[PDB]
Order: C-alpha cells, then sequence, then structure tokens
C-alpha cells in the first residue's frame, strides 16, 4: 500500500503501437 | 529553458521487463535451451513486439516468457519457486483464433500493471506453442497470497474476455507432478 505506481490502459499503449 | 516532457520523452512503465525464448533440442538441458532483449519504456515495448514472430508463427516446443529484469523465467528463480501460475489452456483451433491476441492482452497486463497494487506479486507470464495445445501463464512470487493470487485471476480472466463460465486454476510450482502425472492440483479457481 501507498506508491505512486505507472498504471497504463489498453487503449493508451494500443493507440501506440504504431505511432 | 524547460522542453514538455510529453513531446520528447519516452513512456516509462513501472518496471524494465525481459523477454526470453525457449527452443526445444530434446537433447540440451532445459536451461541451455536465452534472453532476446530488455524494455522499460512503452515505445521500446512495441519496437521489440512488431519485429519478433507472433507466437502462432513459432515452431511448436518453443516459448515466449517476458518476465521483471532481474527474474528468470524458471521454477527455480527467487522469486518463482514460492510461487504459481495462472494457466490458460489452449484448444488447437484457438491457436488461429485467440493465442495472439491472448498473449498481447497478457502482454498489456504485464507493463501496464492492469492488477493495481497486486501487481506487485506478478513475475511474469510465459506462452508455449505446442502441438498437443498452446498454453499461457501468468507467474506470481507467493502462492499462499490468496489476495493477490485471486484478484490477479479473476482481472486476467475479464481482461482476456473469455466466456465467464469457464474456469481456470492456479497450480503453484512446488506442487508439479514428479513421477508420470501425480494429480497436478489448483490450489485456486476463477
Ligand atoms: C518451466 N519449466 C519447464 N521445465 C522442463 O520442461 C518440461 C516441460 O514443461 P512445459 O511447461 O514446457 O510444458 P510441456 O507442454 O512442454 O510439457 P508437459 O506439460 O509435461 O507435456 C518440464 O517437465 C521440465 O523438465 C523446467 N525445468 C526446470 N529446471 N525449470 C523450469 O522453470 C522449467
Amino acid at each position: 500500500p501507498g506508491g505512486t505506481r505507472i498504471i497504463y490502459d489498453r487503449k493508451f499503449l494500443l493507440d501506440r503501437r504504431n505511432s | 529553458e524547460v522542453a514538455n516532457p510529453e513531446h520528447y520523452i519516452k513512456h516509462p512503465l513501472q518496471n524494465r521487463w525481459a523477454l526470453w525464448f525457449f527452443k526445444n533440442d530434446k537433447s540440451k538441458t532445459w536451461q541451455a535451451n536465452r534472453l532476446i532483449s530488455k524494455f522499460d519504456t512503452v515505445e521500446d515495448f512495441w519496437a521489440l513486439y512488431n519485429h519478433i514472430q507472433l507466437s502462432s508463427n513459432l515452431m511448436p516446443g518453443c516459448d515466449y516468457s517476458l518476465f521483471k529484469d532481474g527474474i528468470e523465467p524458471m521454477w527455480e528463480d527467487e522469486k518463482n519457486k514460492r510461487g504459481g501460475r495462472w494457466l490458460i489452456t489452449l484448444n488447437k483451433q484457438q491457436r488461429r483464433s485467440d493465442l495472439d491476441r491472448f498473449w498481447l492482452e497478457t502482454l498489456l497486463c504485464l507493463i501496464g500493471e492492469s492488477f493495481d497494487d497486486y501487481s506487485d506479486d506478478v513475475c511474469g507470464a510465459v506462452v508455449n506453442v505446442r502441438a498437443k495445445g498452446d498454453k499461457i501463464a501468468i507467474w506470481t512470487t507467493e502462492c499462499e497470497n490468496r489476495e493477490a493470487v485471486t484478484h490477479i485471476g479473476r482481472v486476467y480472466k475479464e481482461r482476456l474476455g473469455l466466456p465467464p463460465k469457464i474456469v481456470i486454476g492456479y497450480q503453484s510450482h512446488a506442487d508439479t507432478a514428479t513421477k508420470s502425472g501425480s494429480t497436478t492440483k489448483n490450489r485456486f479457481v476463477v
């Protein structure tokens, strides 16, 4: 508990597949 | 003079990951059959992903493993010996329809830290390409951490989007059969 974890939703990741 | 990060900085991942490949030689020791590369940003993940063979294009008997940097994709590792895995068993037909997208979703779950705090229990995932049926599994560090293990399994099954009625099981590594099958049981199910 406690900690600024870097979290990415699938949409965010997929939108940069080719970027 | 302060450039805007969003314009030129790569999107960092919570963890640095390492991709491994396994080529069955039948003769050599399992361990003797290798690291591909590592990455710790979204852009670098895709650059690697986009130039390697899709799991469904690999020869039967090969594996792809994505584990947090420092954790070898084997039972003996400090972070896996007391752990286990959520196993996804695919039929032969699913090689065409679900293998590749299931593996990609697994990857996105890992690097994206999709299990919230319980993501710290995640070690990695492995996909086995086999003629009798492909398998995908997410390995966790401690088989006794019910809260973490059950939540991970639940979110994982949801993310894959397979029929909710289908049940998957979690087996600890220290319990793998050592005889000829000796009933390999599940500690948890979701
Ligand atoms: C993940 N893993 C697999 N092996 C070896 O690889 C064999 C195959 O294990 P497998 O997980 O690759 O499934 P496979 O479909 O090939 O075979 P099956 O399910 O028993 O039909 C094991 O029985 C071990 O001999 C392993 N051997 C060691 N020492 N350590 C590991 O972490 C490890």
